[PDB]
This record gives structure tokens, sequence and C-alpha cells, in this order.
RNA sequence: AUGUAAA
RNA sequence: CCCGCAGAAGAAGCACCGGCUAACUCCGUGCCAGCAGCCGCGGUAAUACGGAGGGUGCAAGCGUUAAUCGGAAUUACUGGG
């Protein structure tokens, strides 16, 4: 499938707990970079925001190549932070959380053609005031779309062909606005699917550091290595989920 | 004390309101039951509590907690609503009756089967 | 034929009574599975538009527009004698369905299940009730 | 001046 | 209502088991799933979730829900400040 060969955008954001949470999120950048350098992937420092003791509030990035997306699609969800952190004077085990979104490429096929047939323009004199010329000759060149039903009006000035150019620029601007609004609502819906409420609820992956083990909810593994994941070499967490996802 | 003031103004017993505003003391109601979603509780709990906003048959908009393990609800399937608070969700003071109307009972339960509508194991 | 799926699901009691009221007839026999949804309409003919028109009365207000769901062959009615049907209920209790007049034949899915039912030997004085 | 969030 | 015939032959379920309040362990997850009338458990060795065994209580009924009163001397005249 060509959807598996696409690049990805990783969005690692902080959930509960601030910095303790931020540090956990920051490590994950190190996790997937050590995971990524074992294969030869490009990490894009597209977006980041710092935390008080290290670790990040919201980080957004591009990873390009040949086949980044499936792993990202699998990951989207929550991550537990169980640790004895550095920002503590009591020395207890505390929980925080982070959220990781995996977005596909969706390459921009923008600017469809204007299309003359589909939209009908009506030549009317126009409204306004002050000239002998104002009444006699038309200056309302309304552009009406056929497939969407939008009319652009630049009963604007002096003559009707500069008003045609103005009304076509308004058609192009309103097409671009109405398509990018749907895409930001289509990204937003996808973003919501990728990241829940951000709380300490279990979403498909945990991290248990004073125990030395990692539970996964779907296709869970009893690997207490955490260490392998920490400097790349996870394969063992991602592969059996793919194995019993290809069965469905 | 001061019994002459009790002669003037009579000693009034407090009329405590009911814990469930259920329209003149009913055991159960039957509502439209939309909006099935999970809710984060108050402080010492941390769970995904399944809840439903039940538009009742008398106009009241109550929200009842969905108990048990697994359900067949999607924006429809009118069910039965019983009283009783949950002490877990601020605003939820009702429960859902399993074994009642179109929501079936909980799958594979053996103990405590008068609640949650599970029949007797026939074997 | 196909089903009852209770469109406009409020006030289900008009079809839980009024079609069971029509279940005593020779043309219409309403069958009840255990899971309390997806009630079966049993017609001997093909045109079930009769019941759809009959769902527009004073005590009949549900539409129930039809689709395609496959149920193969007539639920051949048989009920066994005492001390024999108890284990028949206890072995496959998820594979029963109430009938018009409180009957439990086996379940109608295929000819192979009817062959297994004949292999099960329900020795009884046979009542057709059709 | 601050100093989260598990007896 | 009484007599005779066949064969123990046709007839037992429901709640609870941390404290209040009568009764204990094991296994599966592990602040996910869940229970709960209040304090509340579950963050990998749970007498508190689910299943099994066992026990307790009631009995053709058993639990839940809804209303009234007592406990509530938290509407005090008996019987508060």
């Amino acid at each position: 499938d060509p959807d598996d060969e696409r690049n990805a955008f990783l969005e690692v954001r902080a959930g509960t707990g601030g910095d303790e949470a931020a540090l956990f999120a920051g490590d994950l950048f190190r996790m997937y970079s050590r995971y990524a350098e074992a294969r030869r992937w490009r990490v894009e420092i597209m977006s980041a925001s710092e935390g008080e003791h290290g670790g990040y509030k919201e980080i957004i990035a591009k990873i390009c190549g040949d086949g980044v997306y499936g792993r990202l699609k699998f990951e989207s969800g929550g991550h537990r932070v169980q640790r004895v952190p550095a920002t503590e004077s009591q020395g207890r085990i505390h929980t925080s959380a982070c959220t990781v979104a995996v977005m596909p490429e969706l390459p921009d096929a923008e600017l469809p053609d204007i299309n003359p047939a589909d939209l009908r323009i009506d030549t009317f004199r126009s409204s306004g005031a002050g000239a002998q010329h104002v009444n006699t000759t038309d200056s309302a060149i309304r552009i009406t779309h056929l497939p969407t039903g939008i009319v652009v009006e630049c009963q604007d000035e002096r003559s009707q062909h500069k008003n045609k150019a103005k009304a076509l620029s308004v058609l192009g601007a309103r097409i671009h606005a109405a398509e990018m609004a749907k895409r930001q609502q289509a990204e937003a819906s996808t973003r919501r699917n990728l990241l829940g409420s951000g709380d300490r609820s279990d979403r498909n992956r945990t991290y248990n550091f004073p125990q030395g083990r990692v539970t996964d909810h779907r296709i869970n593994l009893t690997l207490y290595r955490l260490d392998e994941v920490m400097e790349g070499k996870l394969d063992m967490l991602i592969e059996p989920i793919i194995q019993e996802h290809q069965a469905d | 004390a001061t019994v002459n003031q009790l002669v003037r103004k009579p000693r009034a017993r407090k009329v405590a309101k009911s814990n469930v505003p259920a329209l003149e003391a009913c055991p159960q109601k039957r509502g439209v039951c939309t909006r099935v979603y999970t809710t984060t509780p108050k402080k010492p709990n941390s769970a995904l509590r399944k809840v439903c906003r039940v538009r009742l048959t008398n106009g009241f908009e109550v929200t009842s907690y969905i108990g048990g393990e697994g359900h067949n609800l999607q924006e429809h399937s009118v069910i039965l609503i019983r009283g009783g608070r949950v002490k877990d969700l601020p605003g939820v003071r009702y429960h859902t009756v399993r074994g009642a109307l179109d929501c079936s009972g909980v799958k594979d339960r053996k103990q405590a089967r008068s609640k949650y509508g599970v029949k007797r194991p026939k074997a | 034929f196909r089903r009852i799926r209770l469109k406009d699901p409020l006030k289900q009691k008009q079809l839980l009574k009024g079609l069971v009221q029509l279940s005593e007839e020779g043309a219409v026999q309403v069958f009840r599975p255990i899971s309390n949804n997806d009630l079966i309409v049993g017609a001997v003919g093909v045109l079930q538009f009769d019941v759809v028109v009959a769902r527009l009365k004073s005590e009949y207000n549900v539409e129930a527009v039809y689709e395609s769901v496959n149920v193969a062959t007539a639920r051949w009615v048989e009920c066994a004698d005492a001390k024999k049907f108890e284990e028949f209920k206890r072995k496959n209790e998820s594979q029963l369905a109430l009938d018009g007049g409180d009957n439990l034949a086996y379940i109608a899915t295929s000819m192979v299940n009817l062959r297994l039912a004949q292999e099960r030997y329900p020795d009884v004085q046979f009542h057709q009730t059709r």
C-alpha cells in the first residue's frame, strides 16, 4: 500500500504534571531519535517549546523518508510517566502523562482551476452614485458558482472588467478560505482522534520505571527492558501489533 | 425557649428536598438516553466512567451512570433509569437498569446477578 | 423473511403486543430470539407489505422499512417431552428462540443444523401446530 | 520571590 | 373434608463476606477493567473488581429503587442554644 510508504508528522505534547511530564516527553524525542538513527531517518526540528527542568510543553516535527507513517499511526495516544523525578524534594514515585499524535503526509493539491462554464456572471449596471456614466452602462458583474452556489459582487467601480478581475480574485480567495477551513477542521478532527483529553487515563501504552517493565494495552508485551526502548531498538514493541493488525 | 414567640410564630419542621428530583416520588423512569461518553471522576478515582445524558419522558434532563462491563448503546435504545447517587461524578445521581429494556445484560456474569440483569446459569 | 428493528425506538410495546397479536394467524407468526432485539416476521407467502400497511392503525405506529437479511427455512416446530428437553436447553442455551405461542423449535439457520437436530433424536409425539 | 502533582 | 393407587417419585432459590454488620482463601488483570449506603479499594502478593471453592443470612421469596417515621435532643412544649 502507498499509505504505508508515506512520511509523517510527530506531535509530542505535555499532559498532566508540567515539567515532570515535560521531561518524560523530552526523553521520547530521544527514544524515537535513537529508534530513527538505527534505520537512517531524518528528524525535523520544526517545532518546539521548552520546560523548566528540561523537557517540553508541546513539540511538533517532520520525519521524511520512505515509510515513516505506520509506526506514527500506531503510536497516537497517551504515555504514562511513573518515576522518581528530579524536581522533587520528597523522593516518591509520581505519575504524569504525555500525548503523541502521528499525522500522515496529505500532500497539498491546492488551487483548482477557476472554470468559466460552471459559474455564470451577470452584467448589470450596478448601484452607487454621482455620474452620468454611472447609470447608463453596467458595472455589476456578479459571479455565481454552479457547484457551490456562491455569488461574488464587485458592483465595484469605473467599468465591469476590472470588476471581473476583482470578482475572480474574491472567488479564488473564498475557495482557498473554504477549503483550508475544512482542512483545519479535517486536521482538527484527526488531531482529536490522535489525542484524547490528556489526563492520566490508559491509552494503549504505559511506562513503569521503578518496576523495570512496560505494559501495552493492545498487543501488550512483558518486556521489562525499557532500556532497549530508551536507546532505540524497540522493534519488539511495534512489530507484534503490526502482526495482529494485518490479521484484521 | 421563649414560648410566647412559639405562640406567635409556630415551630416549623424543615422540609428537606429529595436526593432525586423524580417527579412526585417514582422508583423508575424511562428516557431517550442520548450522549454516551466517558467521564473523568473526582479526585481519588482515575477511571473512564461510562455515562449517558438521559432525556426523560417528563422533560427532565438527567445523566445516569452506566454500570457493568460492556454495553450496546449508541445515541438511541431507550432504557430504564433508577435512582441512587454514585459519589463519583458531580451531577450524576442515577443508575441504569440492566436486564430491562433494549440494553441487554452484562455478558458472562455469575455472582450478584439480581443486579445487572444476568439470568441464572442454566448448566 | 428479514426482521423487526424498531425504527423510532420509543414505545416498543405496540409491536411487542400488536404483532404477537397477529402471530396467532396462519400467515403471520412473530418469532422472538433471546437477545430481545431483531424479532423475526414469519410469513408463508412472499409479500410482507400486508403487515407494513397493517402497521398504520390506532395501536400501530412503527414503520420498520425492510432490507436484506438471510434466514433460510421456516423453523420446523418441535417440542420434546419431559426429562429430555432440560438437557436440550442446557447444552446450547444461546441457540434457542421463543415462538408465537411460547414454542422453542431449534433455530432456523441452515439444513445442516436441521440434520444435527435430527441426529440429536428428539423422540416425541409430533405436533405440527401449523 | 517561587517551589506542582501517590502513604 | 375423607379413602385408595404409581413411584423420593413433580417442587429452591436470592443477597452478602475490609469496618459499620453475621462470614475466608486462590487465580486473571493492575488508579485500565470495575464495586460502592458512608469511610472508601484497585499505582503488580486486593479478606473491597471479575471468576472458582467455601461460609453467612433470608426463604417461595431474595436484592435494588421510591415515599413516611424512629435513630434526629439536626425544629428541643415534654427535649437545644
